[PDB]
């Protein structure tokens, strides 16, 4: 058996409220960083989809 | 023109004998390798089509015959150097090519395919 | 994974008759009578003509796939399970391919029989201009191996000249997934949200 | 069937030059003969009133290959070998010799 | 010397103009002002045939040795497996193999009924 | 991953009394689960299993 | 469908229901006749004798497929071969010619 | 059939035989507008069906003894459009997308099919789902998100 | 009894690491056309590469007007004036040593840059007086256990005792602290005619078609020049080629007569050959001769054809302002026509290029059918090493360029002094920029190609890259990956990634990564090998001739109809295709055979049977740079034979003993596992595993924390992983002790039992125990 | 690196077995089974664990920063 | 529609690459929430 160098989750993060941009006031992009998680095009869909409108906002 | 240097024009050629009469006449072409000697042969077996062969110390040869451009100078005397052959432009009768043949060794099944 | 003694013998034999079958099918193609043979001069001048076309050779790898194909077929439906060694319930390979808690009986089928016809978008393994389709076989052979068939098992192992054609098979796959419904889902969603 | 030899001239005589595909020339004019001293190479030159003949013989084919002509008799059934060398012929014209300025603009 | 359609001279080797271009009765080279015609050069013909590859249809394909065209029916499909028909319930399917998505992922199989002609996509 | 290319990720590092165990006495260093293999096909993996069993006794 | 909803479809088809009085051979006959032949389709060989004189004569020969052959492929009779050569090709020809000229002086 | 043509002295040199050959495969003895090929492949379903490559309903239409002229379907929606009206574009849309998805045995259900055909033909047109579709919708913001 | 481990070997050999020949010489065989190629840069046959490179651009010449101040005469008036010539004569790397070694410069995060020297040829007034000045040329990077450094003749007990591998392999740069690889690429093979057919040729002109010939010449310094042939629907073919960076068109009937005096008929000869009566040729070359006389009527010798193509190409080829067009034509006919038959041979060049002709209309036709590029027979591998000098002799050429240029300022202001003073060249050579070495340091690091012509590549990125060191099997792969080219990497065309038969042996089957670079990113067999030059290729000749092959200079006669004997691309001859296979097996027979002294066993014979609508028949012959090689035993008199991928496509190689089948089988493979690549080797029973599984695994152990080195309290790498507790296979491929895998362990022998029981194993999750996890194992840093 | 401390599966200690199962191969000259076996070491993953061992510390300590040459 | 890098205009920093309506409207990185690899557990 071998044993494989990447860490399970090396991209294992968690953020409350951390740092924003100026312009957006909105999550900061990095991990390390405190960051934030995007909810992209196709979640804002799913959400949508639910019918969820209180889960989008 | 005189170029190229070292190089000497050829006052003395030998006589060539040149008829063409009617019973009739032939002129041939041979193509033979440097590793062969021409003055050691005083015999040559030719046949003809493609197949012949020949046997000269240990080496071995074959003599290709091919029905059909090049042009013949023969020399008319020794001061007029050379001249075209003609009769009423020339081309040869016979076209022969030596070609050294090797003969490659039958594959031993034998001793090479094992099960 | 085994197979038994009888379910073996059962394989080899099927598998016999599939030497024949290459040749067969490239006399059928090429349209020859009393089945000439595999060394034949005219068939193997008509069998360039096929070579140069692209659609000649459709017609005959479509042809001689066919009839490949229809002979391990019937390696595995007599093989599999009236010849395995073990048998369901107790064979898990089996089991887990019947109860679908994983892989099917194709899969099992090409652990405990044969690999198969080795297809390569839609036809067989790729030719070269020589008429060769690996350096190892004859110039324009009319042999199944060579047009990619394995009649080999994952079990016994494969050919050195089985495995060829295999690697260019299971790389084929590999492409396509990579290679290829955003753009058409996102198009709909902003029209119909 | 074995062919006997009569004669063999190591020495130069007659010699064989390739031109192109019809080649007649007005069959008066004279091709002077050149050597150099393993391997002898040699150079062919004519003159006409409106041609000019250069032949020379090919480097890699001559050390190589050995050429020889000979005439066969249908009786005797004895050939008489000359070695004759292969020279490649081209042909000048009166139009030869014309050029423009070396620099143009 | 006369080739075809061309006429080449045997002193240089030029190709010699068309003699309804220049003046009559004599044609001249180019290089070197040379004598000719002879008038015995004759009215040059030049018979060029068809590539025969210049036009593919059904009739050149029926002319050809081989096989070039499948019949209607005339060609069975080869791979068999036993499988449950979830239509009615046949035995003998029809199976397709190919490796789709990433090197990971498995493989999907096509099955195909013989009784009515359905085709089918299931991976497990 | 073994040599015959089937990688898994550790799910869990299971504690030896809990771990099933050999008649020999022995258990297992790693477990992979039977239903990684009728879909990869990695019967050399099947062969390494009693020839690395055979060469060790 | 779906994303450009386009009028130059890569495979236009049409589904024709035929009734039960037109039988598998008559419908095979139909769908031959719907089946068209090309000019390219019933030629088998094309001798053109180039020959330079006075004026450029081209000696054209038109070598076809046999009459019974083309006509039980293509549904196309020897009068219908007549019509097209001596109106549209001859025609069509003279043009081509006449264009290949002006290309070669231009 | 054999013909002679006469060319000026100037004309000189010409590849008549290539010039020959690029005109036959340009000239038509025959063809029925817009259609390639006519094949008879196995009865779909137990109906007895005839497939072109080509789509014509008008010539077709003159074969009314041969063909059902009230059962003639196609692939082509425009077409369809153009001569049978919104309502059968509309048909061939759920039709055409339903055999997408039978072709790989993926049963999607036909409300959502409908709904997308509906959404299409809401202008009594063929939309697609695009820039060019999209240009008459209200939302300039819905629009702006778009492209 | 077995194929044991060596376990009394292996320690003893820990401890004691060899004063003599290196264990496994495979590890060295697999580096070897990395070392071989940057050795071939300095050592060999006539001084190496750049000797023969600065030659090619041998002289720059700057003119600045002055008034020649003679008595009477109209030379003053043309003045071109004095001639600062300019040349260099010989350019030599001479150490990146106050000896240095490697390891330091690893310490100290710099590049282990070597100094470069250059010294100039300083020629005025049609170099009456020249002054020679050595001078620094910059410091350029230089690849480890190369010529150049100091480990070249070392040993691993003594490289232990220079903090290195016992077994260093080598073939890397050491740039700013960090170990960069030139990646070897799939370019055309050399000097050969290739019949394609191009959608691409079509869209660039009027009247164009898909056909096409393309030639890809090599220079003697590996410098690259490829020729294409272009069918126009006219009936002209038009000579395309490349300078800087610009493409530019010829008629080939004005090529033709710029190389030597011919006739029309003497061009009618060498591409129509008996073949008179072929319609289709006697029209073509009809149109191709009054073309040109109609165009061109001026141009009646080879002079004013040469006058006329220097003056159009004056301005592009720089070639001013005292060069005649006469010299400035035959300039553009030395660097641009056919140059893998160079200088003193345009009798070559004619030849070869009326062949070239006659394989283009026979494609038009349809007697030939297209060569692939894609497919393995048609291409070479372009070597790091020739890559690196390529580069090299364009910033040599710039560094010339600049010379010039620093002295056109000079003249065209304060106008300083004459070009015979020493103090002025020592004060030009100072205001220019040497340091090569620092451009040279660039493309090692960045991978970018910065040149004026911008070589035969169609990329300009990636051409290096880090040799990552995160376990050895990772690390001696990237010696042995080959790439086609990032070019190829962004097209739709899928054939280029197809896995084809003609790579059997040369490329593996197996070893390809998974998703993008599928297919693109190939890695060669353990057993294959690359050309590094050539020799005895001159005696070759001399023994065609005598087997029968007639002169090509008095034979003159061409077509698909009678075989062509070529020698490097070098037309030498005519015979037909009966005899054409004799000599080629003939020749094989006496190669395999040491009684012959002039027939290299490396030597490549392409023979091309004639078919009906298949490749242009001959008898192409290769013993060139960038072949790819492979060893096959030779049935009769049972002996090692060498085959490239060219010649292999007609040859019958059986693969076992067994299956050997008679009159249609002349060779047969040592081991079937010369097919694979070493870390395909590796695989165990991988002939039991479903091909992407076996492919995964080459994925897998260059991702695997394994051993990337013992030497590393050395070291100061980016990152590292490290298994601590390393053990050796018990099941294993023999080849594993072939390349001393055990000096690097990547996993460890475990108990696993194939078992459902804690019910947290499924599908792609696996279970650890956790007192063996306690214990150790596994464990890594 | 060195002889790991105890079997990875059972617990056997194995660290002090290492020195002398390279005696047993070279001054007894006995085969690989028999030298794990009389060093008492009868379960197959005992038997791995000395057997399979690489000991590349032997390699390692070749690099020694402290003493010169 | 300037020039022919150069500075981005206004109409550029709204269509950037998907745009700002793209990627800061209708999608925005979120407060509270984690990512993290996926275990399996049939206890839960
Ligand atoms: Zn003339
Ligand atoms: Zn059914
Ligand atoms: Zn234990």
């Amino acid at each position: 058996y071998q044993r494989l160098r990447h860490m399970v989750n090396d991209k294992f993060q968690v953020r409350s409220t951390g740092p924003v941009n100026s312009l957006t006031m909105q999550p900061v992009k990095g991990r390390k960083r405190h960051g934030g998680i995007r909810v992209g095009e196709m979640e804002r869909d799913a959400l949508i989809g639910h019918g969820t409108s209180f889960l989008l906002q | 023109f005189s170029i190229p240097d070292g190089f000497k024009k050829c006052k003395h050629l030998k006589n060539f004998p040149l008829n063409g009469d009617n019973k009739q006449q032939q002129v041939w072409l041979i193509k033979f390798p440097s590793n062969v000697d021409i003055s050691k042969l005083k015999s040559l077996p030719v046949d003809f089509e493609s197949s012949t062969t020949m046997t000269i110390d240990k080496h071995d040869y074959k003599i290709m015959d091919d029905t059909d451009n090049m042009t013949l100078l023969v020399p008319s005397e020794s001061k007029e150097s050379l001249k075209i052959a003609s009769t009423a432009p020339l081309q040869f009768d016979k076209v022969f090519s030596v070609s050294e043949t090797a003969k490659i060794p039958a594959i031993d099944y034998s001793k090479v395919r094992v099960p | 994974l085994r197979l038994t003694a009888e379910g073996n013998k059962w394989r080899t034999d099927i598998l016999k008759t599939s030497v024949d079958t290459g040749r067969e099918a490239a006399a059928e193609v090429t349209n020859l009578d009393k089945d000439t043979p595999a060394d034949d001069p005219e068939l193997l001048k008509r069998l360039q003509e096929i070579l140069r076309d692209n659609n000649k050779s459709g017609i005959l790898d479509a042809v001689t796939s066919s009839k490949v194909n229809a002979i391990t077929s019937q390696v595995v439906s007599k093989c599999v399970p009236d010849g395995t060694m073990k048998k369901f319930p107790c064979n898990s390979m089996q089991a887990m391919a019947l109860s679908g808690a994983k892989g099917s009986n194709v899969n099992v089928s090409q652990i405990m029989c044969l690999l198969g016809q080795q297809a390569l978008e839609g036809r067989r393994v790729p030719v070269m201009v020589s008429g060769k389709t690996l350096p190892s076989f004859k110039p324009y052979e009319t042999d199944a191996m060579a047009g990619g068939y394995v009649k080999g098992r994952f079990y016994s192992g494969i050919k050195p000249q089985e495995y060829y054609f295999h690697c260019m098979a299971g790389r084929e796959g590999l492409i396509d997934t990579a290679v290829k419904s955003g753009y058409l889902q996102r198009c709909l969603t902003k029209q119909l949200e | 069937s074995e062919i006997e030899i009569e004669s063999v001239q190591d020495q130069p005589s007659v010699a064989v030059g390739s031109f192109f595909k019809g080649f007649r020339a007005p069959s008066d004019t004279t091709f002077d003969l050149y050597k150099k001293k393993e391997k002898d190479e040699f150079v062919l030159h004519g003159e006409n009133e409106r041609l000019e003949y250069e032949g020379y013989t090919d480097s890699s084919s001559q050390a190589s290959n050995q050429y020889v002509v000979g005439l066969f008799n249908p009786e005797k059934k004895s050939i008489q070998l000359y070695k004759a060398p292969v020279l490649v012929s081209k042909v000048v014209s009166k139009s030869s010799k014309n050029l423009r300025g070396p620099k143009i603009k | 010397s006369v080739v075809g359609s061309l006429i080449f001279c045997l002193d240089c080797g030029d190709l010699l103009e068309n003699p309804n271009a220049v003046l009559g009765s004599n044609v001249e080279c180019s290089q070197c002002k040379a004598i000719y015609p002879k008038s015995q050069f004759s009215n040059l013909k030049v018979v060029t045939t068809t590539a025969d590859d210049a036009f593919p249809s059904s009739l050149r394909a029926k002319k050809s040795v081989v096989k070039t065209s499948l019949k209607k029916n005339e060609l069975k499909d080869g791979a068999t497996i036993k499988e449950k028909c979830p239509q009615c319930g046949n035995e003998e399917m029809n199976y397709h193999t190919l490796q789709l998505r990433s090197a990971d992922e498995g493989a999907t199989v096509f099955y195909t009924c013989t009784s009515c002609g359905y085709k089918f996509r299931t991976n497990n | 991953s073994s040599r015959h290319g089937q990688k898994g990720v550790c799910s869990r590092k299971w504690p030896t009394i809990d771990m099933p165990f050999s008649e020999t006495g022995i258990q297992p260093d790693i477990i992979i689960n039977p239903h990684a293999f009728p879909s990869r096909m990695t019967i050399g993996m099947f062969v390494e299993s009693l020839a690395g069993k055979a060469g060790a006794l | 469908i779906v994303m450009t909803a386009s009028a130059a479809i890569k495979t236009p088809q049409m589904t024709l229901p035929i009734w039960n009085d037109v039988s598998d051979e008559q419908a095979d006959t139909f769908c031959k006749s719907i089946s068209k032949v090309l000019l390219s389709e019933v030629i088998d060989k094309v001798i053109v004798t180039e020959t330079t004189g006075t004026a450029r004569s081209y000696v054209i020969h038109m070598r076809f497929f046999d009459n019974n052959e083309y006509s039980e492929e293509y549904d196309v009779s020897k009068e219908e071969l007549q019509n097209v050569i001596s109106n549209q090709f001859i025609h069509l020809l003279e043009a081509a010619i006449v264009k290949e000229i002006k290309k070669q002086k231009r | 059939c054999e013909f002679k043509l006469e060319l000026a002295a100037d004309t000189e040199k010409l590849l008549m035989v290539n010039i020959v050959e690029e005109i036959c495969r340009k000239s038509i003895i025959r063809q029925i507008p817009h259609i390639d090929r006519c094949v008879h492949p196995e009865p779909e379903n137990g109906k007895r069906v005839l497939v072109t490559e080509g789509v014509n309903f008008q010539a077709m239409w003159d074969q009314e003894a041969f063909i059902d002229v009230d059962g003639i379907t196609s692939n082509d929606v425009a077409a369809v459009l153009k001569t049978y009206g919104v309502e059968a574009a509309r048909n061939t849309i759920v039709n055409e997308i339903n055999n997408v998805f039978s072709r790989y045995a993926i049963s999607v259900s036909f409300r959502h099919l409908d709904l997308i055909a509906d959404m299409m033909t809401r202008q009594g047109t063929y939309l697609a789902f695009n820039r060019q579709g999209m240009e008459t919708s209200t939302s300039s913001f819905m629009k702006m998100s778009y492209e | 009894r077995t194929a044991d481990f060596r376990t009394l070997e292996r320690e003893s050999r820990f401890i004691n690491p060899p004063k003599d020949k290196s264990a496994f010489p495979l590890l060295q065989e697999a580096v070897q056309p990395h070392i071989g190629s940057f050795n071939a840069l300095t050592e060999g046959p006539d001084g190496g590469l750049l000797n023969l490179g600065v030659k090619d651009i041998g002289e720059k010449v700057i003119f600045d007007g002055k008034p020649l101040n003679s008595e009477d005469e109209i030379s003053n008036s043309g003045y071109l004036g004095n001639k600062l010539s300019v040349s260099v004569e010989q350019v030599s790397i001479a150490k990146p040593m106050r000896k240095v070694y490697p390891s330091e410069s690893r310490q100290r995060l710099t590049s282990y840059r070597g100094k470069l020297l250059l010294k100039l040829k300083w020629s005025v007034n049609n170099g009456e007086e020249n002054l020679f000045e050595v001078r620094d040329c910059g410091g350029l990077p230089v690849m480890l256990q190369s010529n150049r450094c100091h480990l070249n003749k070392m040993s691993p007990y003594e490289l232990v005792q220079h903090k290195e591998e016992s077994d260093e392999i080598g073939g890397y740069f050491i740039v700013n602290g960090i170990e960069k690889l030139i990646r070897m690429l799939i370019v055309q093979r050399r000097n050969h005619p290739m019949a394609i057919i191009r959608p691409s040729f079509a869209n660039r002109g009027a009247s164009y078609s898909h056909y096409g010939i393309q030639i890809r010449s090599v220079r003697p310094d590996q410098t690259s020049q490829t020729n294409v042939l272009h069918y126009l629907n006219d009936g002209q073919v038009t000579f395309r080629f490349s300078w800087r960076k610009n493409e530019y068109l010829v008629p080939v009937v004005m090529i033709l007569k710029a190389l030597c005096h011919t006739s029309d008929r003497e061009i009618f000869d060498g591409i129509i050959g008996n073949d008179v009566k072929d319609s289709f040729l006697t029209d073509r070359l009809e149109l191709l001769l009054r073309g040109f006389k109609k165009r061109y009527p001026h141009l009646q010798n080879r002079t004013q054809v040469l006058q006329y193509l220097g003056d159009k190409f004056r301005v592009v080829f720089q070639a001013s302002p005292d060069q005649s067009d006469l010299e400035v034509g035959q300039e553009v006919l030395d660097r641009i026509v056919l140059v893998h038959l160079g200088k003193d041979g345009s009798q070559d060049k004619f030849r070869m290029l009326l062949f070239m002709i006659r394989k283009l209309y026979s494609l038009v036709a349809g007697e030939c059918s297209p060569d692939n590029p894609d497919a393995t027979q048609h291409q070479e591998v372009l070597l790091g090493g020739f890559l690196y000098g390529m580069i090299l002799k364009e910033k040599i050429d710039e560094y010339l360029q600049n010379i010039i240029a620093q002295v056109r300022m000079d003249i065209n202001r304060g106008m300083a002094i004459n070009f015979k003073d020493k103090r002025y060249m020592s004060r030009v050579l100072m205001r220019v920029n040497e340091n090569i070495g620092s451009k040279m340091q660039y493309f090692l690091s960045t991978g970018n190609l910065v040149s004026q012509s911008g070589l035969d590549l169609q990329q300009v990125s990636g051409y290096t890259v880090v040799a990552e060191k995160i376990n050895f099997y990772r690390f001696i792969s990237h010696f042995r990956m080959v790439h086609r080219g990032s070019f190829f990497a962004q097209l739709k065309t899928t054939t280029v990634r197809k896995l084809l038969p003609e790579s059997w042996g040369f490329l593996c089957p197996v070893h390809t990564p998974d998703g993008s670079p599928c297919g693109l990113l190939n890695h060669f067999a353990h057993k294959c090998r690359i050309s590094t030059q050539q020799s005895d290729v001159s005696r070759i000749p001399s023994i065609l001739y005598s087997l029968g092959v007639a002169p090509a200079s008095h034979t003159f006669a061409a077509g698909p109809s009678l075989c062509c004997v070529q020698i490097d691309g070098k037309i030498i001859g005519w015979v037909s295709h009966e005899q054409g296979k004799i000599i080629a097996d003939t020749l094989r027979y006496w190669k395999v055979e040491g009684k012959t002294p002039g027939l290299p066993i490396d030597l490549e014979i392409g023979y091309v049977p004639p078919s009906t609508r298949g490749q242009y028949p001959g008898l192409y012959l290769f013993g060139g740079h960038s072949r790819m090689l492979r060893p096959v035993r030779y049935l009769p008199l049972d002996k090692e034979d060498i085959v490239g991928p060219f010649e292999q496509v007609y040859m019958n190689i059986a693969v076992t003993p067994q299956e050997i089948q008679n009159n249609v089988h002349t060779h047969v493979e040592f081991t079937p596992t010369n097919i694979l690549s070493i870390l395909a080797n590796l695989t165990p029973f991988s002939d039991f595993n479903q091909s992407p599984r076996n492919m995964y695994q080459c994925q897998m152990g260059k991702q695997t924390m394994g051993t990337p080195g013992v030497a590393l309290c050395h070291r100061s790498d980016n990152k590292l992983y490290r298994l601590q507790t390393g053990q050796t296979p018990i099941v294993k491929a023999n080849l594993y002790d072939d390349y001393g895998m055990d000096n690097f362990p990547n996993g460890f022998n475990a108990v696993v039992a194939v078992i459902s029981y804690t019910g947290y194993d499924m599908d792609d999750a696996m279970i650890i125990n956790k007192s063996a996890d306690e214990r150790g194992f596994g464990y890594g840093t | 690196m060195i002889v790991p401390v105890r079997c990875f599966s059972c617990g056997k200690v194995v660290g002090d077995k290492w020195e002398s199962y390279l005696n047993l191969l070279q001054e007894d000259e006995l085969d690989e089974g028999t030298a794990l076996s009389r060093l008492g070491l009868k379960r197959y993953c005992c038997r791995r664990m000395i057997l399979t061992h690489v000991d590349l510390i032997e390699k390692f300590l070749r690099y020694n920063p402290l003493e010169k040459r | 529609k300037a020039q022919g890098v150069p500075i981005p205009g206004v109409k550029q920093a709204l269509e950037k690459k998907e745009g700002l309506f793209r990627k800061h409207m209708m999608g925005k990185r979120v407060n509270y929430a984690a990512r993290s690899v996926i275990s399996p557990d049939p206890n839960i």
